[PDB]
């Protein structure tokens, strides 16, 4: 999601990328 | 203490050669040959010579002019 | 003291000069008493006494016997410190190679003599003679015979005809060629014949040997005669506990060289046979090799220890050598640290310090201080009254404490802001209380990381502390204009809910006579914290001369916003308040508070923004339940439609009617789209959840729940985490990437099942250890990056250059990036400002575009700015202060002195730890505003239909607007349809033109930087002209140019087997795409020139760092760029002395050159060279940075080979020396001295 300190590694194809806590 | 220098970098540009005239003042008194041009509120020689700074009375030229004066008063001390 | 460093090849009489006597056994102690063994390794005749001022004997024993020499020992006395820096050596009986020169990768002794390497090995193995000094004879002075051909050639001739074999034989050819000699022969050699290998093995040669003969080492010194040795103290023998002894593997390798070279000369007065003594020779060299250097031989094993032994080179060399351990960073005094705590109540100037770390850290001070005011009769009776802690003293640390800085570290140091000044605050406990609003500045959660501190002793560094290197200094970020001071979560979420309306509470509609009446209303109950209020209000503006007036009126606000009111200073307008104050706005009022009414009450506004957030934020009562996460009851509905329609597909697929690629891509499609289908349907059921009635029936507002404030305000999470705690949750892939065939449908509000926690354990994996070895990765690229660029100053304020840098509003083929006002601001214009029109000229060559220009530019609109860059600086060995522009933390034009270059270096290397290692998984123009058709670098062609169609691969589209700006740039393909030209005008949203279409995160920085070209190259023709196709298919079909107005001896060899896109009948300028693929930088410069691949570069980089949404400014990979073209090649000499083909920095030539051209006297030309990160920072003249950095084995035996002098110029090798930084505050006792 945010706050970045871990990946998020489920996500919509495109979007950034998380970079969640 | 002396929470921002802000003035002192605005009365002396270069906010370098404020440490540095600062830190020649801060020798000269305490190193006890003199003393301060402010009332020193029991603050080192640091945040009074920061003070003396944002008054604009002391800057490199001031000191400068001072030691150059010392100088001759020593040559007179020739006798 | 002293000044510049040189460096050189040993001569044996200077290694004799360094040494006071000759070791002759391989014994190091008595074995009883421990005494030195003379004269050994450890001696006390050649090196020093063991005990201070005392002969070994102890005949000359007592203190007043000062530089007299023993005569029953031999021992001078003095300190027993000089034992660890005198000097001895060994006098080898054969000669042995210095194995430095040998196996440098340009091997210095094979360069040398034009040999190659293999044969010199041979040489030296006793495999095979060589001749040397021949005189008249068949063969020249060097050559290689067998045995068998020694046998019968000495009978050939028995004098006249020197053949050896061995290092004796290497040096009698160094000795016996004077270079001169071989000089002046190259000379018509590399004259007459073209042959590049023979102009390549001339630059080299040739160098070689006249940088050579300038300084004076005699090529017979690559060959070693006398071996100095180390002092015994830097190698001791020192006795530990239990009776062990502790030595370094230095003492064994002496030891065996020792050993081996005293029986090669027994063997030679034993008078053994040639192979004996052959054998010895070559034993002798393998000793010699493993000391001087361990690894490029067997790799010596250590006395019953199976690991290698610790050699010179290898104390020297290496992340673990005294370079990077000792030198570059270092163990410090007066120094200590702690976990860390938060400590609210703290203004932003200060910390919270333990009292024992406080006492322990100032005891010189403590001691001074008790001392001084007569509390303590001597230091010893200080020392006894601390170690006391006798209650008096705490008085006195409050004294020495009050006015002294200390400094703040967390471990991952990425940028300046990771080191911070603050006031000590004695606290009890252990822990270190840190500011939290400079968490972020830190990256410092409170999960149990540890800070340490810092004492600064001299007046100088207390003064550095309090003025640059403060808290409250050190506000905006370096890398960009953004505050690093932001609130972070807790006060953010505190002022949300403080200011905020919703549809009813306690007096909603009311009227108060200001803030104070709103505070006495909260705190007694009477009225709510959120409510609609109109209230009179007083806010300032300073207005007409800069003379402050105020304003009262009627706001329509909340009863929160007005409580807030109070702590806004006098400056701001009212409307920063009237707003719901996410995190985004939180910053920008302390942005606009910093701009207007300065630092001073920035600081004050922040640290009492804190307390009320902190404070508010507890009032709140805020928290989070299970019951605040929603649950759609459609989810359910939308997982049994889902569920339908996959099975049937699956009649569908089960009957072959569908692929089965594509119906698994169907599947993902329409999983993919019940996953949003999800989010939406709780998203609306949240965000809007709220059904409240107000005089009237029901109307709806912004949620107030928990989970939803912490979302929207930018305290805690983003839409994605909601969306996980609440709905359905993705779809993972397998370790091949394959994303999976059954997203879960679990949250972690309900309970997950076996599956797909097995499945989400993969990424979870996956994203960890990217985390985890990309941070090293990112820290291995900050270095690169110091390295390369850091040697950079302010060393002049300005050197006159015009050059500079086109700037527009970045448009990659959508819609505008990156306006260019975030590309211009707080750069000094590069050439005059006009209108289109040339109406006047509205701002001039060099005022420093602050804010009041760039509003100013943005009224006249005018999008093209020339602005001043630092790769065009005409400075030269560093940067003028008008070509880098204004940017710092203070908002003023750069100071002259600060070093930008490491600043630029930080910035790129902070959003380092936010990118990734790995990557997760991965018709025609609409133009989106309305404007006007611009068709640039296009022909175009009316078709049957009437319909402009375009004939050029290169057409650009713009939108002009009524007032002349473009903010809409594509890229129209070949063969497009367009119903428009140029020249028309269009709706917004209409379609102006159709046409038929038909893996690393992180280290896509890195390669870029490296310069490294793609894996698979495009290429680019040479110059412009008409172009077509030649000579057949031998692994490559020739490419004929042709330019105007003369002919193109001109011809490339491209390989026919790739396929190409250049029209063989149509025009194509110098730079323009013959083929497709990425392209290589250094190719880039030498086509399209220098500011076109620093655009290409700054952009690339750009475009890379936006997408994970970090702000940094062009200005620091403009410095870098500059560092990286800093070396070029030359290409004719001219009236100079250079080289055809040498490389010599851009600098040095220009300023030579120059004067050369001011002079009558032809210049030379160059051209621009593109050298890696990793390369240019070898191009460094000071070569001590250079072995700092890479690996220092061969960059010491090249400048010792070249007999490079070192007048340490730059930063990093004073930084070895230990003197006076030339950048900071020492810039100006620098800039005494070097114009002294
Ligand atoms: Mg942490
Ligand atoms: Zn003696
Ligand atoms: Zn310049």
């Amino acid at each position: 999601g945010g706050a970045g300190h871990v990946p998020e590694y489920f996500v919509g194809i495109g979007t950034p990328i998380s970079f969640y806590g | 203490a002396r929470v921002t220098v802000q003035d002192a970098v605005e009365k002396i540009g270069n906010r370098f050669d404020l440490v540095l005239v600062a830190a020649r003042r801060a020798r000269q008194m305490q190193v006890g040959g003199k003393d301060p041009l402010v009332p020193e509120e029991n603050d080192k020689t640091t945040v009074i010579a920061l003070r003396e700074i944002e008054e604009g009375l002391i800057n490199n030229q001031i000191l400068d002019v001072r030691e150059r004066q010392e100088q001759q008063e020593q040559e007179a001390a020739e006798l | 003291e002293f000044d510049a460093i040189k460096i050189a090849l040993a001569s044996p009489d200077m290694i004799r000069s360094w040494s006071f006597g000759e070791v002759k056994k391989p014994e190091t102690i008595n074995y009883r008493t421990f005494k030195p063994e003379r004269d050994g390794l450890f001696c006390a005749r050649i090196f020093g006494p063991v005990k201070d001022y005392e002969c070994l004997c102890g005949k000359y024993k007592r203190l007043k016997h000062r530089g007299v020499i023993c005569e029953k020992c031999g021992v001078e006395v003095t300190q027993t410190k000089v034992r660890r820096e005198r000097m001895g050596h060994i006098e080898l009986a054969s000669p042995t190679a210095h194995i430095w020169f040998l196996k440098s990768l340009p091997s210095r002794i094979g360069l040398l003599l034009d040999m190659p390497l293999r044969d010199i090995e041979r040489v030296l193995y006793f495999e095979s003679y060589v001749v040397i000094e021949g005189g008249m004879t068949n063969l020249e002075r060097q050559q290689i015979l067998t045995e068998e051909q020694y046998l019968d050639a000495l009978e050939e001739f028995g004098d006249e005809f020197d053949a050896k074999m061995g290092a004796e034989a290497i040096q009698a050819l160094l000795k016996s060629m004077d270079l001169e000699q071989e000089c002046e022969q190259l000379r018509e050699e590399l004259n007459e014949t073209n042959s590049e290998t023979k102009r390549k093995k001339l630059t080299k040669r040739i160098k070689l040997l006249e940088a050579f003969v300038q300084s004076g080492n005699k090529p017979e010194w690559m060959i070693l005669t006398v071996l100095p040795v180390l002092p015994p103290d830097l190698r001791p023998l020192v006795p530990l506990d239990g009776g062990r002894f502790a030595t370094s593997d230095l003492n064994d390798l002496y030891r065996r060289v020792i050993n081996r070279n005293n029986r090669l000369k027994r063997l030679l007065d034993l008078a053994a046979p040639d192979i004996i003594v052959r054998n010895e020779k070559r034993m002798l060299q393998e000793a010699v090799d493993a000391l001087l250097d361990n690894g490029r031989r067997g790799r010596a094993i250590t006395g019953s220890n199976k690991r290698p032994l610790k050699s010179l080179a290898d104390m020297i060399k290496g992340k673990q050598g005294r370079f990077r351990q000792n030198l570059l960073g270092k163990r410090v005094d007066y120094s200590g640290r702690s976990v860390i705590t938060v400590g609210p109540y703290l203004r932003l100037h200060q910390c919270g310090l333990p009292k024992k770390m406080a006492l322990e850290l100032f005891k010189p001070f403590i001691y001074g201080k008790l001392e001084l005011r007569g509390l303590a009769t001597t230091i010893k009776a200080a020392k006894k009254m601390v170690e006391r802690e006798e209650a008096v003293v705490w008085d006195i640390l409050d004294e020495v404490i009050r006015e002294h800085p200390v400094l703040l570290n967390r471990a991952p140091t990425l940028h300046r802001l990771g080191i911070q000044a603050f006031e000590p605050v004695l606290i009890e406990g252990k822990a270190i209380q840190l500011h939290p609003l400079v968490c972020a500045a830190y990256n410092a959660d409170f999960d149990g990381d540890q800070m340490a501190v810092h004492v600064p002793l001299t007046l100088e560094a207390q003064l550095e502390a309090r003025a640059l290197m403060m808290s409250t200094n050190n506000i905006l970020s370096p890398a960009n204009g953004e505050p690093i001071i932001v609130p972070s979560q807790d006060v953010v979420l505190g002022l949300y809910y403080m200011t905020r309306d919703c549809v009813n509470a306690k007096g909603e509609g009311m009227v108060l006579t200001g803030p104070k009446e709103a505070e006495r209303l909260y705190r007694s109950g009477l009225a709510s914290l959120h409510a609609r209020v109109k209230v009179r209000i007083t806010e300032y503006e300073k207005d007409a001369n800069g003379e402050l007036v105020a304003k009262t009126s009627l706001k329509d606000t909340t009863v929160g916003r007005a409580i807030l009111w109070m702590i806004v200073p006098k400056g701001l307008p009212y409307s920063i308040v009237n707003q719901a104050l996410g995190k985004k706005a939180i910053s920008k009022m302390l942005n606009t508070c910093y701009r207007i009414l300065g630092l001073k009450p920035t600081v004050i506004f922040a640290d009492q923004i804190m307390y009320t957030g902190f404070a508010y934020a507890a009032r709140s009562g805020a928290s989070v339940g299970i019951d605040d996460m929603v649950i759609p009851e459609k989810k359910h509905e939308i997982i049994s439609e889902a569920e339908a329609e996959v099975a049937e597909i699956q009649e569908q697929f089960q009957s072959g009617l569908v692929t089965a690629g594509e119906r698994y891509n169907k599947v993902i499609d329409i999983w993919a789209a019940a996953n949003d289908r999800v989010s939406k349907a709780m998203m609306d059921n949240l965000q809007t959840e709220t059904v409240i009635n107000r005089d009237g029936q029901e109307e709806k507002q912004v949620s107030f729940n928990s989970i939803y404030m912490m979302a929207d305000s930018g305290a805690r999470g983003s839409a994605a985490q909601i969306r996980q705690l609440a709905g359905m949750r993705g779809l993972m892939a397998k370790p091949d990437g394959s994303i999976i065939e059954t997203p879960i449908t679990a949250n972690f509000r309900e309970g997950l099942n076996v599956l797909q926690y097995f499945i989400s354990t993969h990424g979870a994996r996956k994203g960890l250890a990217d985390t985890a070895l990309k941070t090293a990765n990112s820290g291995y690229l900050t270095r690169r990056l110091v390295d390369v660029a850091q040697d950079l100053v302010v060393t002049e304020d300005d050197c006159g250059t015009h050059e500079g840098i086109m700037m527009t509003p970045v448009i990659e083929g959508g819609d505008v990036k990156e306006p260019l006002r975030d590309r211009v601001l707080g750069r000094v214009t590069a050439e005059d400002v006009l209108k289109p029109g040339t109406a006047d000229i509205l701002v001039p060559r060099n005022t420093l575009l602050h804010e009041q220009w760039c509003d100013l530019l943005e009224e006249n609109s005018v999008d093209a700015v020339k602005v001043r860059s630092v790769v065009s600086c005409d400075t030269d060995f560093g940067v003028c202060a008008h070509c880098y522009g204004r940017d710092l933390a203070r908002g003023h034009i750069i100071n002259k002195g600060e070093a930008i270059g490491v600043i630029a270096a930080q910035s790129i290397g902070e959003p380092g730890t936010q990118l990734t290692m790995r990557t997760f998984h991965i018709s025609s123009i609409q133009v989106k505003n309305k404007g006007s058709i611009k068709l640039s670098n296009v022909k175009s062609v009316v078709n049957s239909s009437g319909k402009l169609v375009i004939t050029s691969r290169n057409t650009e589209l713009k939108l002009i607007d009524e007032f002349g700006r473009t903010k809409e740039s594509y890229k129209v393909p070949y063969g497009a349809v367009l119903a428009k030209g140029d020249g028309e005008q269009v709706a917004g949203g209409e379609t102006v033109a159709n046409w038929d279409p038909h893996t690393g995160g992180l280290p896509r920085v890195a390669d870029l930087f490296e310069a490294r070209r793609p894996k698979e190259p495009a290429i680019l023709a040479e110059i412009s002209g008409i172009v077509s196709f030649g000579k057949e298919t031998k692994g490559k079909r020739r490419l004929v140019i042709t330019p105007v107005d003369g002919s193109d001896p001109y011809e490339e060899m491209i390989p026919k087997w790739r396929q190409l896109n250049v029209f063989e009948g149509e025009r194509v300028e110098r730079g323009d795409v013959i083929s497709d693929g990425p392209e290589a930088p250094h190719d880039i410069l030498r086509l399209r020139g220098v500011h076109a691949v620093t655009r290409y570069i700054v952009n690339e980089v750009q475009d890379v760092y936006r997408l994970q949404g970090v702000k940094i400014n062009d200005k620091h990979i403009e410095v870098i760029v500059r560092q990286m073209l800093r070396k070029a090649t030359i290409v004719n000499a001219g009236s100079s002395d250079f080289l055809e083909g040498e490389q010599v920095e851009y600098s040095r030539v220009k300023i030579a050159n120059r004067e050369l051209e001011a002079n009558g006297k032809v210049g030379a030309t160059y051209s621009r060279d593109l050298l890696g990160i990793t390369k240019a920072s070898l191009a460094t003249e000071s070569f001590i940075s250079a072995a700092s950095f890479q690996e220092t084995t061969r960059v010491l035996t090249e400048a010792a080979v070249a007999g490079k002098r070192d007048e340490l110029r730059g930063l990093k090798e004073n930084v070895i020396v230990g003197r006076l930084i030339p950048a900071g505050t020492g810039y100006a006792y620098h800039q005494d001295r070097m114009r002294r």
